[PDB]
């Protein structure tokens, strides 16, 4: 079954439960209340996003059952995003201990400082749910 | 494509005597329903259903350039199978198709455009419900569907 | 989730940010109109769509003579012994075998599932 | 006559209402034309059936289909719709009584005929669309028997289940005792026989 | 008081002819029409026909106010008739037949894209993004 | 000052009017006896939590019609007129809607049958000709 | 088809209008269908029995006639109406 998991084509659309685009310009004050508990962990010592980051944010929820059934964890997924998009996307994600798997995405500070700052998150999202392969 | 996959599935009307099927919102615009609410009220009867709303979003965005009934008719007429050599001929041609050629059983009188929009809205509503899976697809083999 | 229309032209309102103040605003295209956004969420899609079918089921199915009826599941709201049961009927449910019940008593559109 | 009658029963015209009323009301279609909406489809359908059964304003070949789960009432008056007569069952009881049979026995010198059954509202034509909404008892002798309790809402009963057969298939004896491909071959041979 | 159980019955009168024909003008709830701000208004037949069988144009306060278009109700009432009952001091209702019915819709006022600009910017549709930019260009 | 100017007194004074739906035969009799001004009486009865509308046709004209009221909140209706002197006016706003129905039902279907039979007279049907045209 | 469709089609067809300038109008008005009749070589019409149609290889047809009204206008504010009965 491990080999099957490595053979079977898996995309984020298979492991994600739901996804939403949130507008929260200041990451220190997440519009999602529950994110603040875990997002504060990362934004306590921000890196590469201290100066600037996209005010828009894409939040993805992943189904634990599909994730565990495919033996997929957030680590390689977050890396696979940066493996696909490069450093274009600041990708930040909650601990495995959380009831729901959450990863937070913003467009890079230099692109904020490629098509648009907001709507291209739909291009990113739909591409991540379609072409991006885990 | 990034933009294509960002907009996704979108609705086109295959009208008679027209070379390329127009975005469905243009037919409502051509019927005279200008604002998005006037059009969506005929498509979505319960605005509290976000799924239907998200399914119509790309159709509204595609039509956005056409914000006038005369422009939609000129667009329909310039897409006519016999293009009119001038905008006035194109608009009268497009009106004649929408008056007699499209949905004749609903009506052919010059004031039946309101009833045609409701039935066209219902055709879209059925397509949306089918795409959303709330209603099963019609069966060609069902003899109730035969004559 | 909520859709807003321009109060002037009844056209769709689109989310926008003011670089001057950095706040979400619903701006009307072709209309130079903007409105104060409140939900702060511009888009959401449920891939697994774990929506409860009880919301979609219609109380009028209690009148369908082709639906089965059972006296073993009394309605909680009114105590009526007879109830009407059926399956999901939604094509997106890849596993639709659970039974949804609706009270057979008139004007009592109570619905539940075992 | 249907469209005129619907105006009597407050069916709201599409051109005289706001779309917000369409959510709760039921769409009324006639021959595929969306005529309007109605807020009390149950009383309307009962009235339509009663009028059809009485042959007052609606002829027997008109079919009324109510999609209860979809708030739609479709009335089809067009030609070419295949339909068949079915006995009406109410309160788990046949509307057909010995008086009707006796009158049908006394068919000669009495002018009582099939048309009197339709006019009596004892039997009605059900088309393929309306059959979807019909709960049909195969026989009154066992399907509508309270002891079986399989279904307590039969709306119609088959006159005789053998009437599903055609002309050539009705010549087969005991077709229910033959393999289905053999009933097909006889249906061809019966057309090739001599007599 | 009596209002809890009041019963009123009035005679009905139907004039044979009236100097002014009665018509129904209906507006949608979303139109939010307000007559207090209508300091001036114009109701006249349209110009697209280039009369009794043509749409109506409704304009408020000249060019400054809102514009509406009235379209005749296509569905005839072969088995129905409409009458307007008005209160009268003599205790009798006077009914006027609805000679015509017109449904009015508001017309937006802004820099609408012309047929030529649409025939031009249709070229965008193959690759359109960030539609706000089209209005900034216009 | 223009030909199209509307006399908005109906709107200014907020004159309220009732839109009532009645059968063609009923209004036809009223139009025939219009010169009498005694076509009938309209009775309205209100109770603690219920009100009903009904009309009684004059005996001579006939030789009870309960009315069902309908909501006016779903669509704003107004009444306007055009004077023969080319002067438009707004009579008022529709404040109540009602519909006429007959009290009886079985005998009422007889009238409908008579109307159907009368309506069949103009429906021309192919005539069988006993002898060929010579 | 005969009782209704035939008459509806005849009535549904738009009246022919012709312009020179005198104006002419043709309006179809009523359909009549005679019993199946056969015309002998001499031209004598006779009722056709189906047995005869099968035997003589005839076509069992009914003569179809229609009432037509012709109105002419000669720009002199006057119209002449002529009706061709059972054409
Ligand atoms: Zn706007
Ligand atoms: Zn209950």
């Amino acid at each position: 079954k491990d080999i099957l998991c490595r053979l079977e084509h898996t995309t984020l659309r298979k492991v994600t439960a739901n996804t939403a685009i949130y507008y929260d310009p200041n990451p220190q004050s997440t519009v999602v209340a529950e994110d603040q508990e875990w997002v504060n962990v990362y934004y306590e010592m921000p890196d590469f996003d201290v100066a600037r980051i996209s005010p828009w944010l894409l939040r993805v929820e992943l189904d634990r059952k599909h994730m565990t059934d495919r033996k997929l964890t957030m680590e390689q997924i977050a890396e696979k995003i940066n493996a696909g998009f490069g450093d274009d996307l600041n990708c930040i994600f909650n601990d495995d201990n959380a009831e729901k798997l959450v990863l937070r995405i913003r467009i890079m500070n230099s692109d904020e400082n490629k098509m648009d700052d907001d709507v291209f998150l739909r291009c990113i999202e739909s591409n991540m749910l379609t072409d991006m392969t885990l | 494509g990034a933009k294509k996959s960002a907009i996704g599935q979108r609705i086109v009307a295959t009208l008679p005597y027209i070379k390329q099927e127009v975005p469905i919102i243009i037919v409502f615009r051509a019927l005279g329903f200008v604002s998005d609410r006037d059009i969506l009220e005929h498509i979505i009867y319960d605005f509290e259903d976000p799924e239907m709303m998200e399914m119509v979003k790309p159709s509204l965005d595609e039509a956005f350039v056409i914000q006038e009934q005369n422009v939609a008719l000129n667009f329909i007429g310039s897409r006519g199978a016999k293009p009119g050599v001038t905008k006035e001929k194109r608009i009268k041609y497009a009106k004649e198709v929408l008056q007699k050629e499209m949905l004749p059983h609903v009506g052919v009188s010059d004031f039946c455009e309101t009833k045609k929009a409701y039935f066209l809205g219902y055709m879209v509503h059925r397509l949306l419900l089918a795409a959303l899976g709330r209603r099963e697809l019609d069966d060609r083999d069902h003899y109730g569907n035969k004559r | 989730v909520g859709i807003r229309f321009c109060q002037e032209c009844n056209n769709m309102l689109y989310p926008k940010e003011d670089k001057e103040n950095r706040i979400l605003l619903y701006a009307c295209r072709n209309c130079d109109y903007q409105q104060e956004a409140d939900n702060s969420c511009i888009y959401v899609n449920k891939i697994t769509h774990e929506v409860d079918e009880l919301t979609q089921i219609i109380a009028d199915v209690s009148q369908d003579p082709t639906l089965p009826r059972t006296e073993d599941h009394p309605c909680q709201k009114c105590g009526h012994k007879e109830a009407v049961f059926f399956q999901s009927h939604s094509a997106r449910a890849e596993d639709a075998m659970r039974l949804y019940y609706v009270c057979t008593a008139p004007h009592c559109g109570h619905r539940w599932t075992e | 006559p249907i469209l005129e009658f619907l105006e009597e029963w407050s069916m709201e015209n599409l051109e005289e209402i706001s779309p917000a009323a369409i959510a709760d009301a039921t769409k009324i279609f006639v021959n595929g034309c969306w005529v309007g909406i109605h807020k009390d489809p149950e009383q309307l359908m009962n009235t339509l059936r009663k009028l059809r059964r009485q042959m007052d304003i609606i002829v027997s070949e008109v079919s009324m289909i109510r999609d209860i789960r979809e708030r739609e009432i479709r009335i089809y008056t067009d030609a070419g719709r295949i339909c068949r007569p079915l006995l009406i069952v109410e309160k788990q009881k046949l509307l057909l009584k010995k008086r009707h049979i006796d009158q049908l026995k006394e068919r000669e010198y009495n002018n009582y005929s099939w048309q009197d059954l339709v006019a009596s509202g004892v039997v009605e034509y059900i088309d393929t669309l309306e059959e979807e909404t019909v709960m049909l008892a195969m026989t009154p002798d066992d399907l509508q028997e309270k002891e079986v309790a399989y279904c307590s809402t039969y709306t119609h009963c088959e006159i005789h289940p053998s009437m599903i057969l055609g002309v050539c298939a009705s010549i087969i004896p005991f077709p229910d005792h033959n393999q289905s491909p053999r009933n097909t071959y006889q249906s061809a041979m019966g057309k090739q026989a001599m007599g | 008081g009596p209002s809890s159980q009041n019963v009123t019955e009035y005679v009905v009168r139907v004039p044979k002819n009236t100097t002014k024909k009665y018509n129904i003008m209906a507006f949608n709830a979303a139109d939010k029409v307000n007559f207090a701000t209508w300091n001036q208004a114009r109701l006249e037949r349209d110009l697209s026909n280039k009369p009794e069988d043509q749409p109506w144009l409704l304009r408020v306060n000249g060019k400054s106010g809102r514009k509406f278009k009235g379209i005749k109700k296509g569905g005839v009432t072969e088995n129905t008739s409409y009458y307007i009952f008005t209160q009268c001091p003599d205790g009798a209702f006077e009914a006027f037949p609805v000679h015509n019915w017109y449904n009015f819709t508001p017309l937006a006022r802004h820099r609408t894209l012309t047929a030529e600009e649409a025939e031009e910017e249709w070229e965008r549709r193959n690759k359109v993004l960030n539609h706000f930019s089209i209005m900034q260009q216009r | 000052a223009e030909r199209g100017e509307l006399d908005l007194t109906g709107a200014k004074q907020n004159t309220g009017v009732w839109l009532v739906k009645v059968p063609k035969y009923l209004s036809q009799q009223w139009a025939k006896a219009s010169g009498r001004g005694e076509v009938g009486k309209l009775r309205i009865a209100k109770t603690q939590g219920r009100t009903e509308v009904s009309f009684t046709l004059n005996e001579d004209l006939a030789n009870e019609h309960p009315f069902v009221l309908q909501s006016v909140g779903g669509q704003t209706l107004t009444v306007f007129t055009e004077s023969s002197s080319d002067k438009l006016s707004l009579e008022g706003i529709v404040v109540q809607r009602a519909e006429c129905r007959p009290a009886a039902s079985e005998n009422y279907m007889r009238l409908k049958r008579l109307q159907i039979e009368e309506s069949s007279k103009p429906v021309r049907l192919s005539q069988q000709l006993d002898k060929v045209v010579t | 088809f005969i009782q209704m469709s035939v008459q509806r089609i005849v009535e549904d067809a738009p009246p022919i209008d012709l312009q020179a300038p005198p104006r002419y109008l043709l309006k179809f008005e009523q359909i009549y269908l005679s019993k199946p009749t056969h015309w002998e070589r001499d031209g004598a019409p006779s009722p056709m029995m189906p047995n005869e149609a099968r035997l003589r290889n005839l076509t069992y047809s009914a003569p179809l006639y229609v009432d037509i009204t012709k109105t002419v206008i000669k720009e002199g504010e006057e119209q002449l109406q002529t009706q061709h009965q059972k054409t």
